[PDB]
């Protein structure tokens, strides 16, 4: 009908309806999304967070480590240190 | 103040298409439904196409059916009308106008402001 | 929208009476219409919603009946605290207010 | 105990911009919409806006029509009224209303709380 | 085995504060929301709260409309009810109850499954 | 919101018999209406859900049907268990309980 | 090549568990949420149970809901479901389906892709 | 949830005719409705996605059509791998399966 | 100055396995998400596979998908392309396209800045 | 996913004039909708991203519009290297092209 | 037996700098991270600064930024607080607090044990 | 950061009655949330930390519970030596305490 | 006492590369992340670029992008903006701005602190 | 990303007044937009973060409110140091500027 | 930490029957959980690490399964030295064991 | 620790075509990932170190590249000299080896 | 190990103005960077060392700046007797140089 009023009207409920279902839908997407944005994001916080835990962590690795650099390292100084004990 | 200003307006030729905007100011935009009148010398005012006030039901006058195509876009206050396959019928004056002035259910369809109009010429 | 009168303007009644005000609506607004009491110097009170409910809190002495465009409100017993100024609502189209009928001792 | 407290009135002169507050407490202020009333002298109450429980939606009087914006924040729960363009028209005592006293679908639209009101006139 | 059990019951004086906890085994908790029923012998059964599966919304009877508070933990699959406020009014025994027996998009909002109730007594 | 009636309030039937129990709304509820059995010092248990539907476990004694303003439960033959008070839920618009109907012993 | 084979089938004893493994190759299986459907002679197909592609949202029927437990692990390309308190009525074949063919956020809930099926038996 | 129905049970078709196949839903599943194909010994195979949308690999020859609760699956020139049981789902609310239609020969 | 290569084109036959690198450079190449985009002639422009900015998620278009596999390397600032058992449908010109102009959250997934392309033969 | 098509094929204009360039999507695809021109020997170039804005660098010649299920492409008045196909792109759900518009001399 | 003894209190003019030291003894000091706590009556208890197991980390509160610096000593099992351009807002008791009673990786930053407490005044 | 906020200030309790106390939240806490209790002249107790997981030594007399911007302390049968001043910590964004409220004699 | 104070500043040849130093005292420089704000006129403010508090992520504006690097240098509290294929477009004053006036976890980006600027033109 | 406009862009109002400045954004930028003085030869300075909450030391003079895409920044009394430009700066979607609103004598 | 839970304390299972045992934590460990078997005067034994990783010298027999939450041990086909308590350790947050379940003859 | 795994066992090249083989990590080793050569009879010879870096002394005919859990080793022409035994190891987590990819003439 | 590239390797220049000299290396190099200046004919000298530290008797016309992968050199005012070739050399991994940079005249 084109005659149909095509204006909204205001006199509709604006309350929520509670008789929504409060269950979660099964049939929403159990797909990954690849419409989401790839970027990264500019706005995250640069600050860094006290809420971290302070604590010491018991749960990393106490077994010594056989991947480390077995060559000698040549960085090293090669310079006679003038801080050692100068005593007897 | 409902200001309303038409623009897209020109010369084409017979077989082209236009498009005509509509920018609407100084009242909520999502909550009416615009229409598209046509005004042509010797002929006076003709209605073109009415808008829901979302856009979900469209209407379409009979000497414009399946050529115009209206639509809207809440989120700029734009009122657009495509016209594909213009003919040397349709040279005239186009109107964007509001419908009622204010909310009445069973009162719309009449047009409370107008906007200044714009002119869509086709010939060769 | 639509126009709401009320008549009469002011009532006059002893404390003990009963006093009938009369709502009417320029258009149908079925059984949607809400009446409310406002005392000088405070708000608006909704004593009956709908057409003939009444709120929560309000003695049964407040009675509404009538539906279309006409309705009327009927106080049974008139207390000293009911003496103010009554306004009529319809919320079927649009949200509109009555001028306000009075209540005063007589 | 449905509280309703009105505040950002005072004086102001025609043509500036006054912003209304309004605190609501003792309900679940996110599943409720809530008005705004007008309370004129001489005119009696007149109905200015309403908003959705969630904002969505948002409609004006006639007469405010452009001019007159409402929001919420349901974190805060607390209702706005922002007044651009004020005249001398809008001299009267605002009252933030709640639609209402429960949900009943097929009736909704009167005002089942009020606020005691906050004086707002506009005046050289 | 839907297995419901309402704890946090006893004895309190009017304008105190009562909560019940309800512990809910047997179903994935976290996929269906919960209501709260009240049953006052010579009144009948009355309806109390319901929270989303995701404790997203909450609604609440006009009786106990501001005073009390539903809320969730789908952690330890528990459904809480804080009553502040409470009054001679509030005398009951109130059931922890699920909303329907399995999904359905256009049927929800009966209780298929039941707790055993608890007794809440308010009184000096 | 909506106000929850039933009729009669007792019911006296021997057990073989057949017991009709019928529940009435203020407003149409359309298919939305549950019905609860509850024995003394039982929570009360699902029968019927929707209009006719019956929870799983229900035996197809117990027969649900109705729809709009006027609904009815029937019992085609009812054993000693089927002795309790029976609760009429509205779930189309808020939740309402009806008063409640006791079937006992002829 | 989507290819799907289960395993962990055999015969159990009403009231044990049984748990049954299902091995995906020939996809990215992070990217997709997978099903469990069981075909009974006699009652034909029924849908059991799924799960989200990161595993967060888990759905069973309402004959399984309780006693079934889906779970996946995106690291071995592998989908598990735990069958707790077996029930001589669970005796069917077991098939691991993923779900729709291609990404389509609004077409969704179809088996693009099956496996072979397992047996399990519930029977003394 | 919904109920899913099937009908005939069983299509007897010559090799080279037309077979179509019918699907029933108790309440309208609009446009979501999937068929799979089932061969003694082996899993189903998704022909039909959607309403009408045919999965990759499957030939033109199987054509769905239907909207709302009435849903036909038609096979426009049957071949001699055309003979299984051809089950439909709906997945708009929850996933029900329907019985199942065998096709056979004559 | 964006400038995006490619290379490891030439010919390889069928069911063998080929390995398409491209460099970038003009920008901070670890804050966007890159993408491989394919025209075939006789086709038009068809999208292969998208991979996040740290190379979290990684999504191939139904065609591709199980046989192609997305990497990159933000030390080195190149993006990999392994295309693994290859078939005569993939023979195409294959574009290293980033996505976006520039960082927006609601607008992502059209292609700012393509590279010159190389190209896939298969045959024998 | 979702199908686009561009109609016409080919559009022939002299430089100068007004030439638009039309694209429909099966499914809507609200306001994410971006253009691309390429040119013989060269790579896509973007255009318009988004339903109407236009990317740095390209003159306000082009010019985008439409939402929804129809777009168009407008171009002002035609140079002499705006010669080249136009594909649509749709990015709402999923990454699908379109067939692509030649524009050559008339 | 973690006992906590603050020392290094007294009396000091604003615009000088006090020191304060912080005794633990009565379990592993280097596995905890500890915390300074100020007390003014009138507002209530007020969080300073933090520092980690190590001494790598180091937060302040904003009213304290830039002006007190945390320190810590692992082979003498003492914190230290250094407060340079003390203010009149500054005078409190300070408390030397541990982060947590055990270490859960998810429970962190509550002050398991609490010191004695020392009182710095600033006045003239 | 987060605004910490107890009421009431003070609350008149007997000894044997059950005492409560309230706390709340400007923004979401989740479940990280620690009770405190300071007698004259002594540092805090800690006594409840995360959202109701209770101090070792502490008797489970004391009572936490809540989540998000609701949070209480219970004491089911308060004695003599639990009249103190009880603070409400946060620990999920920042470190800000409560007020304070403080329980005493009947 | 945050002070903020730049250098660098100076006039340089459209093409060449200039770096701009800040220099930050008053606050625990490695906590916080900082900004580079640009200052045309007749443009108004603009951001430039965002860097960590370790460094680890860096962010540019598009007008920016490839052509200026950010870098920090925690151990002696400086901020540094390295400019390199300066355009006539580049010429403004640049600040040194530090994100945020405290940590608020859901409220960050805004700059409370500032510097003075310097003043960078490029001409010939 | 989010383009920020300004209105009006100046104001003239005497000392003692009530000076609104207004601002918008074309996207919604929700409770992330903050307000910045600048006085000519002095770097900007934040008045008021997030969408109200003042920075240390700003007077309560100044007032914010607003929420998505329409804020004001109120000054309730402005005194003879509040005469500046003013920047309206949103951090919801990237790092954008208004073009500044200057406040003038009258 | 974490509370560590195993159900049921007791099974009884005869000689090639097959013996589940199940773990389970109060929150997400994911994939670190451990597996020990102690024979009454011996020390524990090292089954399982990981959430399925076999230690060397366990026989294929032993079958250890599950993540997040949810753990199952598994006894194919138990012979009769495999009569013990088997105790559940999870290692992602602290060192937390279980109460220990034990395996009976039937 | 880490399990490596070759794919195919065996590749046929002739002299002049390009070869690939394929390495594959249960968990990720970054992009420490050697690769050797062995002739019968001949230890194994160093060809690639990290993930694609050349030995000295190796012609630019063998290209390695991947990082993660997929590595690859190209031979863009293959030689006579090339015909071999392949190995792949990982030394970012132990050191382990691969089962070996022996090309042979086609 | 590290690869070192200067980049450009020569640039034109008058005495008087500023010349900007790159380093760039493949791996990060934290702050230990050194920068050499050979003239034609005899050994280079020591300029910078560590990223900035000017060895003793450099004049203060001799910048260096930068951390970690980048590095630049950048001279104030470029002078006539300090035309010669500048080198980058990195030794926190192994002792590599740069292939060197070479000002001249314009």
């Amino acid at each position: 009908d084109p005659n149909a009023n095509p204006n909204v009207d205001p006199n509709a409920n604006p309350n929520v309806d509670p008789n929504a279902n409060p269950n979660v839908d099964p049939n929403a997407n159990p797909n990954a999304n690849p419409n989401a944005n790839p970027n990264a994001n500019p706005n995250a916080n640069p600050n860094a967070n006290p809420n971290a835990n302070p604590n010491a962590n018991p749960n990393a690795n106490p077994n010594a480590n056989p991947n480390a650099n077995p060559n000698a390292n040549p960085n090293a100084n090669p310079n006679a240190n003038p801080n050692a004990n100068p005593n007897a | 103040q409902v200001q309303l200003v038409e623009s897209g307006g020109g010369v084409v030729q017979p077989g082209r298409s236009l498009r005509l905007s509509c920018a609407a100011s100084g009242f909520t935009f999502r909550n009416f439904g615009m229409h598209w009148v046509r005004q042509t010398p010797g002929k006076g005012l003709e209605w073109v196409a009415v808008i829901w006030h979302d856009g979900s039901n469209k209407f379409y006058a009979d000497s414009v059916e399946g050529r115009f195509t209206i639509s809207r876009d809440n989120s700029k206050n734009m009122i657009y009308l495509q016209m594909n396959s213009l003919r040397v019928e349709d040279t005239a004056i186009y109107y964007c106008a509001r419908d009622s002035l204010f909310y009445d259910h069973d009162n719309s369809g009449y047009y409370g402001y107008w906007g200044q109009g714009t002119l869509v010429t086709v010939s060769s | 929208q639509i126009v709401m009168t009320q008549s009469p303007a002011t009532v006059s009644v002893s404390p003990g009476e009963r006093a009938t005000l009369s709502c009417r609506a320029s258009r149908s607004v079925t059984s949607k219409l809400a009446w409310y009491q406002q005392k000088p110097g405070q708000a608006p009170r909704l004593l009956i919603y709908g057409a003939s409910t009444r709120a929560t809190g309000i003695p049964a002495r407040f009675s509404g009946s009538g539906s279309g465009t006409e309705f009327t409100l009927t106080i049974s017993s008139l207390q000293s605290e009911d003496f103010a100024v009554y306004f009529c609502q319809q919320y079927n189209n649009g949200f509109t207010f009555g001028p306000g009928t009075k209540v005063d001792f007589k």
